[PDB]
């Protein structure tokens, strides 16, 4: 199931959301690789994005409705920023 | 720890 979990339409405000992203990373239980993964680390109290209903320690698993399981912290910071005015932010448990 | 700032980046949006 792709479309399961509801967005986090959060607002544009001024050029911050009101959050923090972290680029998080859990070392794979086999090889030396790596799993990254892009979990937003804080939001500011009565921030847009904590209106939207974004919270921290949750997993971003698409922005604006694209798979961002592989890019750099900085590729989906972009993400978010093209979006313009309001950002979907696909959020899902952080179960590891 | 996974919340590290060794490898796990940071950056405010």
């Amino acid at each position: 199931g792709g479309s399961m979990r509801p967005p986090i339409i959060i607002h544009r405000a001024g050029k911050k959301y009101g959050f923090t992203l972290r680029a998080i990373r859990v070392y794979m239980g086999d090889s030396d690789v790596y799993t990254v993964h892009h979990m937003v680390w804080h939001v500011e109290d009565g921030g847009p994005a904590s209106e939207a209903g974004l919270r921290q320690g949750d997993l971003i698993t698409h922005v604006n409705g694209e798979p961002v399981h592989g890019l750099v912290h900085t590729e989906v910071v972009e993400l978010i920023l093209k979006s313009g005015n309001k950002v979907a932010i696909s959020t899902t448990p952080l179960e590891n | 720890p996974f919340d590290e700032d060794q490898h796990t980046q940071i950056t405010k949006v």
